[PDB]
């Protein structure tokens, strides 16, 4: 909270334990693509809400050629045409793209992968050997816990890092602890993902103030000040983020403090009180 | 509420090439090349072609 | 007992051994380059080690796996597989 730089923005887990990876993808990209031509598959953990900005863009530009299957998390919390239509560019690709809610993300993903590794790809030469697939996700987003959870389900089995997902068709997955961290970010993408809840609000780098100042700025621009004040279930639509904020605090309580209602934009944006996303793209 | 769909104008996107958009590493390295190729010019240095004024 | 004394003398292609040990670290010390069937009677694999110190030799875990690998892979299932662990020079 009060301490200034955000450690998930830096910070994964090892095998050895903990890192801190520096510098900004590009300089990774060369690893990232040995990674991947020793792989064989990838298996990309991306968030819907802002899906472009999750993704490693190094990735997308030096390898198309290996089969990758994208899933975008918190797919409810996503817009609803956005997805179609980046499912329908992807489909048009190589690739393949899933839309996960939570329950989807935490086991109908591996069932997903199991059935992508059955149907395309193809069949190895030898039968103990295992398909490969090499996970690229920034760990918030939930690639760090699914690779735990299959940690744990191994070790309880047994009582570089390679996790088994299913003995047949035996399917394990390279894990990329730092290839795709935040670092060092645009004051809008930090803004972004502020608001999506992937990066913890600071009272000095990016204050909570600004984050929702960002939010309602974004919504007034979209025109949704109607629906915003419907969900908020503030009496009339706001005219300025002080009006909202004062009509926030007014509906919690009589000593509602500026920053106590401030925060609770913040809760709803990542609850899903409204639908909404922020994120460019091309055709 | 939620169930309602919400689309966000590109204009309220940042341009692309925006300071903003771009990381503070570039613009930091921007200004100090700007300011090394200055003290160049304010102290003759070999291979540097006064093409300036002031 | 005939397919048991078959397998005995069976023999397997270099090539196939290199690319099964290429997928099995891929899939799972110092590191080894080639690998090769030496002798037929009892099927013994020679094993070289990318190190010149003598004493830097793999796991008896991992040696075991290997051999358990073979015998899933090429059907040595009801033979002894034998290993010799080998370093440059």
């Amino acid at each position: 909270s009060r301490k200034g730089m955000s450690r998930e923005a830096f910070v994964d887990i090892n095998e050895k334990g903990a890192a801190w990876y520096l510098g900004h993808m590009q300089l990774a990209s060369r690893t990232l693509a040995e990674k991947v031509k020793d792989a064989d598959f990838v298996l990309e953990i991306r968030d819907a809400r802002l899906p472009f900005t999750t993704g490693n863009p190094n990735l997308q530009k030096i390898i198309i050629d290996r089969p990758r299957l994208i899933v975008f998390n918190k797919a409810e919390m996503s817009n609803e045409d956005c997805n179609r239509v980046i499912q329908q560019y992807y489909e048009r690709t190589g690739n393949f793209a899933l839309f996960t809610s939570a329950k989807r993300s935490w086991r109908d993903t591996v069932e997903a992968v199991q059935r992508f590794v059955t149907h395309i790809l193809p069949a190895q030469r030898f039968k103990t050997t295992a398909n490969v697939g090499l996970v690229v996700g920034m760990p918030n987003v939930g690639k760090s816990t699914l690779i735990n959870s299959l940690r744990l389900a191994h070790e309880y089995q047994f009582h570089v890092k390679l996790v088994p997902v299913c003995k047949d068709p035996n399917i394990v997955l390279y894990d990329s602890p730092g290839l795709t961290l935040p670092g060092c970010f645009a004051k809008e993408a930090g803004l972004k993902l502020a608001a999506c809840g992937i990066i913890p609000t600071n009272d000095i780098t990016l204050p909570r103030s600004l984050v929702a100042r960002y939010i309602y700025d974004v919504l007034s621009a979209a025109g949704v000040g109607e629906h915003m004040a419907e969900c908020l279930h503030l009496p009339r639509a706001p005219i300025s983020f002080d009006d909202c904020i004062s009509m926030i605090c007014e509906r919690s309580g009589t000593s509602g403090q500026t920053d106590l209602g401030n925060l609770d934009p913040s809760r709803a944006q990542k609850f899903l009180i409204h639908d909404a996303q922020l994120g460019n793209l091309g055709r | 509420p939620a169930s309602r769909n919400i689309v966000v104008p590109d204009a309220v996107h940042a341009k692309v090439g925006s300071p903003d958009t771009l990381p503070a590493e570039i613009l930091q390295k921007r200004a100090q090349r700007a300011l090394l190729m200055q003290l160049q010019q304010n102290v003759i240095w070999e291979g540097t072609v006064i093409s300036d004024e002031r | 007992a005939l397919e048991l004394y078959d397998k005995w003398n069976k023999r397997v292609r270099r090539a196939e051994l290199t690319r099964l040990w290429r997928k099995m670290e891929k899939s799972v010390v110092a590191r080894i380059g080639r690998i090769t069937q030496v002798n037929t009677r009892p099927p013994t694999f020679l094993l070289q080690l990318q190190t010149k110190n003598d004493s830097n030799t793999l796991p008896k875990a991992l040696q075991e796996m290997m051999k358990n690998t073979l015998v899933e892979e090429f059907d040595f299932r009801g033979v002894p597989i034998r290993l010799i662990q080998e370093v440059k020079d």
